[PDB]
Parts: C-alpha cells; sequence; structure tokens
C-alpha cells in the first residue's frame, strides 16, 4: 500500500447530536456539529493556485513549494525558506494544481 | 506580406533628425531612437527618455529637420486558397515619402518589409513578449504606377484590324 499516496483521513458516522441551520451563531464556532441541509448547487473541478514554481539562480535552490490556497498562505516578509527571496521566472508547466470546490446549502 | 489592401491610415510627418536645440551652452545633439521600429536602431526603449550627452534640455527646432511621410497600411490575402485549417494573417506595411498617395484601397500592391520586434520594459526579465511590426524598405505598385505600356503591336496591328474588316467591326 506505500506505492500509493498516504494521508488516509477517517471518518465518523452516527452521530447523537444535530443542529438546524438557523441555531449556530458564535457559540458553536470551530465544533464539530452535525448540521443536513438540501443542496442548492455544486461546482466542479476548479484548478486552486496551490503551489507555482518559480526558478530562481542564486544558491543552486528552486524556490518553493509555497502555499496560496484559500486554507492558508503566507504572507510576504517570513519566507518558510529560512526568508529568502530571489529572481522569479514564470513556467508552463510547473505548476501543480489542487482539487477545490465550494457547496451551497 | 502579400495580398489585398483593405484598411490605409493617415499621413502623418515622422520625426527622424530632429534639430536639438538648447536656450544655454547652445550645444547641438543628433539623437536617433533605439526601438527597432525607426531606420538605425537598438533594442532599447522609446518612451522619450531624458538622456543628453551634456545633461541639457533639448527642443526640436523645425526650420531645418527632416521629416518622413508616415502612413501604415494594411495587407489582407484572398481566402480563395484558405484550406481547413489554417487562417490568414494581418500586419501592417509603412509607406515611404516619395509614394503620397499611392496606396488607396482596393488595389493590390507588392511590397518587401523586414520583420522586428518592439522590446519592452514590462518586468524585470523580458519574457516571450514581442509584437508584430513590418518596416517596409520598398513599396511596389503592380496596378496604379505600373501599367502594361504598348510596344510594336498596339500600332500596326489596330490600323489593320479596323481596314480589311468584314461589314462592321462592332458586330
Amino acid at each position: 500500500y506505500d506505492r500509493i499516496t498516504n494521508h488516509i483521513h477517517v471518518r465518523i458516522s452516527h452521530l447523537p447530536l444535530v443542529e438546524e441551520l438557523r441555531s449556530l451563531r458564535q457559540l458553536h464556532l470551530n465544533q464539530l456539529i452535525r448540521t443536513s441541509g438540501v443542496v442548492t448547487s455544486c461546482t466542479g473541478v476548479l484548478p486552486q493556485l496551490s503551489m507555482v514554481k518559480y526558478n530562481c539562480n542564486k544558491c543552486n535552490f528552486v524556490l518553493g513549494p509555497f502555499c496560496q490556497s484559500q486554507n492558508q498562505e503566507v504572507k510576504p516578509g517570513s519566507c518558510p525558506e529560512c526568508q529568502s527571496a530571489g529572481p522569479f521566472e514564470v513556467n508552463m508547466e510547473e505548476t501543480i494544481y489542487q482539487n477545490y470546490q465550494r457547496i451551497r446549502i | 506580406v502579400e495580398g489585398i489592401v483593405t484598411k490605409c491610415s493617415l499621413v502623418r510627418p515622422k520625426v527622424v533628425r530632429s534639430v536639438h536645440y538648447c536656450p544655454a551652452t547652445k550645444k547641438t545633439i543628433e539623437r536617433r531612437y533605439s526601438d527597432l521600429t525607426t531606420l538605425v536602431a537598438f533594442p532599447s526603449s522609446s518612451v522619450y527618455p531624458t538622456k543628453d550627452e551634456e545633461n541639457n534640455p533639448l527642443e526640436t527646432e523645425y526650420g531645418l529637420s527632416v521629416y518622413k511621410d508616415h502612413q501604415t497600411i494594411t495587407i489582407q490575402e484572398m481566402p480563395e486558397k484558405a484550406p481547413a485549417g489554417q487562417l490568414p494573417r494581418s500586419v501592417d506595411v509603412i509607406l515611404d515619402d516619395d509614394l503620397v498617395d499611392k496606396a488607396k484601397p482596393g488595389d493590390r500592391v507588392q511590397v518587401v518589409g523586414t520583420y522586428r520586434c518592439l522590446p519592452g520594459k514590462k518586468g524585470g526579465y523580458t519574457s516571450g513578449t514581442f509584437r508584430t511590426v513590418l518596416i517596409a524598405c520598398n513599396v511596389k505598385q503592380m496596378s496604379k504606377d505600373a501599367q502594361p505600356s504598348f510596344s510594336a503591336e498596339d500600332i500596326a496591328k489596330i490600323k489593320k484590324f479596323s481596314k480589311t474588316r468584314s461589314k462592321d467591326i462592332f458586330d
């Protein structure tokens, strides 16, 4: 099984609590709550910008990987590569996108 | 770029050798553009720089200057030879000075140009930003300035056709 990708996300079903979609405010923040509801619309495949390679030449080290997804980003001023920056170069086939979809409830 | 001329622009005096005059040190400056668009040029920029050999302000004196009649025309080839996967092109053609009112729409020509590019200062490293331009060295006219000249066939054969005729030459 190690030949395939890892990071298996476990699941959990049958929760003893169900809350409607009107009684949730700031008291249920960051709480795993089981909330149902009808789906209005869905979105297909969206090429989310999650990692873009940039060719650099200063210490024989290519810049990356970066973080540009909607979950978390890296603001300029504190680079993860020990706070380093150099020349950039736009590519055409070194961009690996991540799946991302939004659902209306 | 061969084909049929479609659109034609106006005639504007293009500045070539501007008489740079300075109301101070009284010095002459011979500055040439550098953008692969005029005659002698180099890949640089043409956004009216402020550089000078003596760092003096220069103004264009139109007393003894040299102009150039600039007129850009478009040439589109006929779509009668277009297969099923190719699209015609349209590149502008720069006219000359001694060819005023010699490129009217609805007439075929025969121009000889040189395809070049314009450098851009957008960003640090210049990528694949290269626009289309054509510097025509000579514009030739086939159906306007040129015409089928006569010879020894349009002098004798025309007179003999009206003499030894049959009834009337109108029929």
